[PDB]
Parts: structure tokens; sequence; C-alpha cells
């Protein structure tokens, strides 16, 4: 009975800790996956705006190189 | 063998315990501060059973107060007889037990249990010849139920040859704090079956019905329930506390009352029922104490058979007429006493009566009908357990469902065991 008394309280700690662990990790997974996703969105937005500039350089050369 | 050490666990435990000490201190002429202001030498002749003698001839109870929150033990200190208890013997935690067995037995209570046993040892060491222990508690809550049954196991480990009595307030929906009581009660019962020699089943169902029906109290408090308990508790302990010639100890009672070791669950009774001017004749006390209406455990004793009975008449009366009356109910209702235990009713008389009444009668019965109480709690348990309802409160403290299935089964065997001798 004494070894069972310790087996219960050790288990109580184990699962309390496990809940903190898998909460702590699941939250880290989300905040990293999010930051990757948000920057992926803003990088593609800026890459489409940087592609517009290169097109406006082809238009400004087709005026110069058609005279 | 003279000294008994008393422990009171949790709210109910400390509440009824306080009243037990109020009642018996009055019968021994011990005032609220601890000094003796009586008259008889009979009040002091077996005072050493429940009291230590202190410096300046003060009498301090041999009583340890246990709880996992400071609420109740604070009220006991503020209450009428609070200044008599040794302050070192107030052992309390702070976080509470949440009406949770697991907290009381395995986690919160585990943290405090060693500090309780130090005081137990402190009170035991200065006992000339320790005869046993008695615990007031409830099986419905957390502290008294869980921690109470833990302390019982610890006390047995350290003092395996002493007697362990309990005054155990069994729960009921009629007077309920929380839906989880049947869980707590069932886990406690399994403990008590192993680790106590006698367990007085005080059923709250019974105390309510007695307060309601047979005392005309429309809305009864816990106070009204505890009057009945502290009277009963004074009654069973009369022959230990007073003389004499036919004098008593715990072990002889335990021996003669308990034919099989697991069947030590008694069914108390008291007469007359109070909260009066006409004193009762001896034939009335005898009729009343054996009446189902006067029983503290809500079981019909006609639905089983008595293995053993013990009866304690208090007051100045004809011991001829007591014998004659006790022999009347035995010889007129012999089907309800087992034939295979001869002379299984023992009567004692005590000349000192309790406060208020000129003559009373306390009744202690080890009937097979007590199975009904365990069947009632076993039904209440399964209604919830079959859907694992409310288990999260316990599994969160490390408990397993296996432990519940065990405790269920142990109590269903107890009921089978009581049923076995009801037919034989
Ligand atoms: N007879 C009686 N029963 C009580 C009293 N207080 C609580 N109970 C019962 O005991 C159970 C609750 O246990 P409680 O002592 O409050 O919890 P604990 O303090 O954690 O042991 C329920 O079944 C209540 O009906 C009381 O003063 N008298
Ligand atoms: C079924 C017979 O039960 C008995 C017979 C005798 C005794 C007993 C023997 N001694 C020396 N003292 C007791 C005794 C009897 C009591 O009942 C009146 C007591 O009150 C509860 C008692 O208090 C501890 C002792 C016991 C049971
Ligand atoms: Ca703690
Ligand atoms: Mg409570």
């Amino acid at each position: 009975k004494r070894e069972h008394e310790r087996e219960v309280i050790q288990k109580a700690i184990e699962e309390n800790n496990n809940f903190i662990k898998m909460a702590k990790e699941k939250l880290a997974q989300k905040m990293e996956s999010n930051k990757e996703n948000r920057e992926a969105h803003l990088a593609a937005m800026l890459e489409r705006l940087q592609e517009k500039d290169k097109h406006a350089e082809e238009v400004r050369k087709n005026k110069e190189l058609k005279e | 063998m003279r000294e008994i050490v008393h422990i009171q666990a949790g709210q109910c435990g400390n509440q009824i315990g306080a009243k037990f000490w109020e009642v018996i201190s009055d019968e021994h002429g011990i005032d609220p501060t601890g000094s003796y202001h009586g008259d008889s030498d009979l009040q002091l002749e077996r005072i050493n059973v429940y009291y230590n003698e202190a410096t300046g001839n003060k009498y301090v109870p041999r009583a340890i107060l246990v709880d996992l929150e400071p609420g109740t033990m604070d009220s006991v200190r503020s209450g009428p007889f609070g200044q008599i208890f040794r302050p070192d013997n107030f052992v309390f935690g702070q976080s509470g037990a949440g009406n949770n067995w697991a907290k009381g037995h395995y986690t919160e209570g585990a943290e405090l249990v060693d500090s309780v046993l130090d005081v137990v040892r402190k009170e035991s060491e200065s006992c000339d010849c320790l005869q046993g222990f008695q615990l007031t508690h409830s099986l419905g809550g957390g502290t008294g139920s869980g921690m109470g049954t833990l302390l019982i196991s610890k006390i047995r480990e350290e003092y395996p040859d002493r007697i362990m009595n309990t005054f155990s307030v069994v729960p009921s929906p009629k007077v309920s704090d929380t839906v989880v009581e049947p869980y707590n009660a069932t886990l406690s019962v399994h403990q008590l079956v192993e680790n106590t020699d006698e367990t007085y089943c005080i059923d709250n169902e019974a105390l309510y019905d007695i307060c309601f029906r047979t005392l005309k109290l429309t809305t009864p408090t816990y106070g009204d329930l505890n009057h009945l308990v502290s009277a009963t508790m004074s009654g069973v302990t009369t022959c230990l506390r007073f003389p004499g010639q036919l004098n008593a100890d715990l072990r002889k009672l335990a021996v003669n009352m308990v034919p099989f070791p697991r069947l030590h669950f008694f069914m108390p009774g008291f007469a007359p029922l109070t909260s009066q001017y006409r004193a009762l004749t001896v034939p009335e006390l005898t009729q009343q104490m054996f009446d189902a209406k006067n029983m503290m455990a809500a079981c019909d004793p006609r639905h089983g058979r008595y293995l053993t009975v013990a009866a304690v008449f208090r007051g100045r009366m004809s011991m001829k007429e007591v014998d004659e009356q006790m022999l009347n109910v035995q010889n007129k209702n012999s089907s309800y006493f087992v034939e295979w235990i001869p002379n299984n009713v023992k009567t004692a008389v005590c000349d000192i009566p309790p406060r208020g009444l000129k003559m009373s009668a306390t009744f202690i019965g080890n009937s097979t009908a007590i199975q009904e109480l365990f069947k009632r709690i076993s039904e209440q348990f399964t209604a919830m357990f079959r859907r694992k309802a409310f288990l999260h409160w316990y599994t969160g403290e490390g408990m397993d469902e296996m432990e519940f299935t065990e405790a269920e089964s142990n109590m269903n065997d107890l009921v089978s065991e009581y049923q076995q001798y009801q037919d034989a």
C-alpha cells in the first residue's frame, strides 16, 4: 500500500507535467508555423511588387530603344 | 489497559468530535478551561481514559484535531469548549481537500499525515497502557474520508496490536454536500473493512428522519444531527468512562461483538430521543432502543438477524427489571437473533445518567441488516460509475479506474458476506 501511495502521487505529477510540456510545445509549434506563414505571405506580396518594377524598366527601355 | 487516544478528521469529524467532548466533559464536571468543578469521586475515577492531568490540576483531552483547511478547526477554537484542547494537537493544512478522497488519501493529505502521527505518538508515549484509538469522521467528503482512512492505515502500521474504533458518518442524498459522496464512501468502506476492529455506522439519512419525523424539527441543521450523534457517542462510551464492577475495556467488546473480522459494522441506537418531563419506564427504554425508529443507521433490523447485541442502560433503576425486560424481547422475537451464537445479548447498567434525562438506553447492534446501507451506497456508486461520471476529479490526482472497480467489488463481497449469515 505504501508503494501504491507513491505510485499515485508520482503519476499525478507526471500528468500535470505532461500537460504543461505538450501545451508548451504545441504553442511553440503554432507561433513558429504562423511566423513562417505570415512572412511567406508578405514575401510573395513584395516579390510581385518587385516584379512590377522590372516590367516598368522594360517599358522605359522600349521608349528609349525605339527612336 | 486504560488510555484511549482520539482523533477527529475534517469538517464533520471535528464538528461531532467537539460535541462529544462538550457532552462528556460536562458529565465529568470539567469546565471550558479544563478545571474540575464537580462533586462525585465517580466523575474522576476513570477520567484517565480520555484525559491527561496537567500542571495546576487541569484536565486536557487526549484529542488530536485534523483537517486540510483551517476553517473548521478555527471554529472549534472560537467555540464554547475550544480552550481545553492542547494547542499542539491542532494539526492543519491550508489548501483543502475539495470533497475528494484522492486529495485526502493520496496527495494533499499525504503531505500532512506525518505531522499528525508525531502528535499521535506524543499523546501515546505518555499513556501508561494505551488500549486503542477512536476516529470521528465522515466518509462523504475528502479530508475525513480520505485522510481519515490514511491515518488509520498509518496508525495500524505503527501500533498493529492496538484497537481501532471509528465513528463514521455514512452519507445520504437527503443530507448531501456533493454528488461524489458515494465514490468517497465506497473507497473508504474498503479501507475500514481491512483496518478497523469496530466501526459505528452513523447514517445521515437516519439522523435526518429522526430529527424530522420523531422530533418534529421541520428544517434540521447539522447541529440537530450532531446532538443525536454526541448523545449516542456518550452512550456507547459510558462503561469505559464510569465505574464499575462489571467494568469494561475496548478489546473485550471487540472480541465479543465481532464473530468474523470483516463484519464489524455496528448499528447504534439511543432512547429516549431528545432536543423532558416524564421519565420513561424500563419497558419503554427496552422497546424504544430496539425500535427501528431509534436506529442511527437507516436499516430495518427485521430484514436481517443480530449476530451480537450490546446494551447500556443509564440511570438509577431496577437491575431485576432491566434483565426481565431484555429477556422479554429476546424470548419474544428470537427469530431475529442468530441461534448459532448463544447468549449474544449483553446488558450493562450505569448509575450516572446523562445531562437532562433521569434514565436512558444506548444500543449497539451487529445486525446483518446493515448490508442494506452498503447496498444503498453501492447503487448510488454504480449509477455514476457505469458512465465514468465525475471521475476526472480523481484521475487528475493520479487515481485509476481499476481502484474504483476494486473498491466496488470489495463492498459487494461485504454485502454477500453479511447475506451469508442472514440465511444460516
Ligand atoms: N452528521 C453530520 N454530517 C456532516 C456534518 N458536516 C458534514 N457532514 C456530512 O459529511 C459529508 C461531507 O464531509 P465533510 O466532513 O464536509 O468533508 P471533509 O471536511 O473534507 O471531511 C456529507 O455527507 C455531509 O452530509 C455534520 O456536522 N454532521
Ligand atoms: C454479544 C456479547 O457482547 C459483549 C459481552 C461482553 C462485553 C464486555 C466484557 N467486558 C469485560 N466488558 C464488556 C463491555 C460491554 C459493553 O456493553 C454493555 C460495553 O459497552 C459498549 C463495553 O464498552 C467498551 C464493554 C462486551 C460485549
Ligand atoms: Ca502541496
Ligand atoms: Mg463540506
